[PDB]
């Protein structure tokens, strides 16, 4: 939902990674498991969202690569607290260590690093989720 | 000059690193690059030894070494040498580059086929010059055809790659006044629908046979009108824009594979942004580019609520949004603001889909203009 409503945006920095999550998603089992549940509603986003998902015989999956010590990247007190000023680069910084090898059993994480890379109020909104699955 | 005329370089560089400050670009070497394919073409075509590639003044762009100035820009060096068949100079640059001459033969394809087939796409021409350019291209495509280049592989190569071509060669449109002329291929509207025909028999529907192809060429070209600075090219990329949108259009009731609503949807935000960030009314280019963009909000609008009946409800409100403040402009935009306004909300009450979509809509400013659609806005 937040990827669809995003690709919308003035700025082309955003709808490229938005659509490159998109591609990364709807291929995995998540994705499926995802648009046949949804299937059954009516929403503007299952027409919006039909040419990025494609019927493959695999589907595609993550590279679980596991770093050699974790706990490591997100173990510095710099990182968990930010200046007064230059909240942005802050919480990228957070968010992009959270996704470096960090727990993510989860699948359709891990596939959010541009958008995460590109924008801001996505951090925000997916810091909570990562903690979360961690 | 700086080749024969003894120009010293650094005064060369100053004044070009002055006059690219002046333009707006970041750095020299974007400048150069700007017009890399220009400065090849016209020095290839000094047909003397002394001004062959080697030669070539690689100063002026910033670049250290040979080595370097081939890593940058061997995408628009091996094109323009492929099409003159000069493949022992394409071995070597590969040489030099310590990469293998077939992947940098496989990664320019695009480049190449716009110098090839648009040739075999039109033909009859009572020009000689077409005519030896038509042999050149089919010459060079059936030497890329032999086995010791390429293989057979070119069949899965074209294939697997149709997005780069077709935004290569729409990036080639030039229709004819005091617009400058764009990079050297220079290729009118009728030549390029030739070449999407040939294509076709060797274009949509194999697009719409991988349905995110819209989304690459509508991104790559919304990409080059963002980082163009200027008008001139800024105007060029806006007409691209239309011819491609066009031609999307004339190939509707087909679904595209399923991806009608989004192409849509993006084309409709996409010129909604484009108006939105209007700078003035004051400069011609500006005002056709206004023009052009109205225009094709009004024919997508029209052939979506025609052969649709539907997929407008979601973008009715903020079309009618963008569209009321540029009522007080002046009357050359107001005609066209107003009687799109009028297809959209006066003549449309016969349809019942929309009838519920004009009834949640903000009224209409209390002036004289907007008389007709206030009163059809009160009764609906």
């Amino acid at each position: 939902t937040y990827l669809n409503n995003t690709l919308v945006e003035d700025c082309v920095k955003v709808r490229s990674a938005a659509v490159t999550c998109l591609k990364n998603i709807l291929a995995t089992k998540t994705g499926h498991s995802f648009w046949e549940i949804y299937k059954m509603t009516t929403d503007p986003m299952l027409a919006y969202l039909q040419p990025f998902r494609t019927s493959r015989k695999k589907f595609l999956e993550v590279p679980r690569f596991d770093k050699e010590n974790p706990f490591e990247g997100l173990d510095d007190i710099n990182l968990w607290i930010p200046l007064s000023e230059n909240h942005d680069i802050w919480i990228k910084t957070l968010t992009c260590a959270f996704l470096d090898s960090g727990g993510t059993k989860c699948e359709i994480l891990q596939l959010l690093k541009p958008m995460c890379e590109v924008k801001t109020d996505f951090c925000q909104t997916v810091l909570p989720y990562l903690i979360h699955d961690i | 000059s700086v080749k024969e005329n003894g120009l010293e370089p650094h005064l060369v560089k100053k004044v070009l690193e002055k006059v690219s400050e002046t333009f707006g670009y970041r750095r020299l070497e974007d400048f150069m690059a700007s017009h890399l394919d220009y400065l090849v073409l016209e020095w290839l075509n000094l047909q003397d030894t002394e001004y062959n590639l080697s030669s070539f003044p690689f100063i002026l762009l910033n670049y250290t070494n040979i080595e370097d100035f081939y890593r940058s820009c061997y995408k628009v060096l091996i094109p323009h040498l492929v099409i003159r068949s000069h493949f022992d100079e394409v071995k070597s640059i590969a040489n030099q580059i310590q990469e293998d001459w077939k992947s940098l033969l496989t990664d320019c394809f695009p480049k190449i086929l716009v110098n090839i087939l648009p040739y075999f796409a039109y033909e009859g021409t009572r020009d000689s010059g077409m005519a030896q350019q038509r042999e050149t291209a089919t010459k060079v495509y059936d030497m890329l055809k032999s086995e010791n280049l390429l293989g057979k592989q070119i069949d899965h190569l074209f294939i697997s790659n149709l997005p780069e071509i077709v935004v290569e060669l729409l990036m080639t449109l030039h229709e004819p006044d005091l617009d400058p002329a764009p990079n050297p291929p220079h290729f009118p509207s009728h030549v390029i629908k030739a070449t999407f025909a040939y294509i076709s028999n060797c274009i949509l529907e194999i697009l719409s046979k991988s349905p995110d192809s819209y989304q690459k060429i509508l991104l790559a070209i919304c990409e080059q009108a963002a980082e163009t600075n200027n008008v001139y090219k800024k105007h060029r990329i806006l007409k691209i824009y239309h011819l491609f949108v066009s031609l999307l259009l004339k190939d509707i009731k087909s679904g595209l594979g399923g991806a009608w609503a989004f192409v849509l949807r993006d084309v409709i935000y996409t010129l909604i942004h484009y108006i939105n960030q209007r700078p003035s009314c004051i400069m011609d280019v500006s005002l056709r580019s206004f023009s052009l963009c109205c225009d094709l909000l009004s024919q997508v609008c029209q052939t979506a609520v025609t052969y649709c009946k539907d997929a407008l409800e979601n973008h009715l409100h903020v079309i009618v949004g963008t569209l009321i403040p540029l009522v007080y402009e002046q009357v050359e935009v107001q005609k066209q603001v107003l009687d799109l306004l009028k297809y959209l909300v006066i003549d449309n009450k016969d349809n019942e889909n929309l009838y519920i979509t004009i009834k949640l809509l903000d009224p209409f400013p209390d002036h004289v203009v907007f008389k007709d659609l206030r009163i059809t806005q009160q009764k609906i």
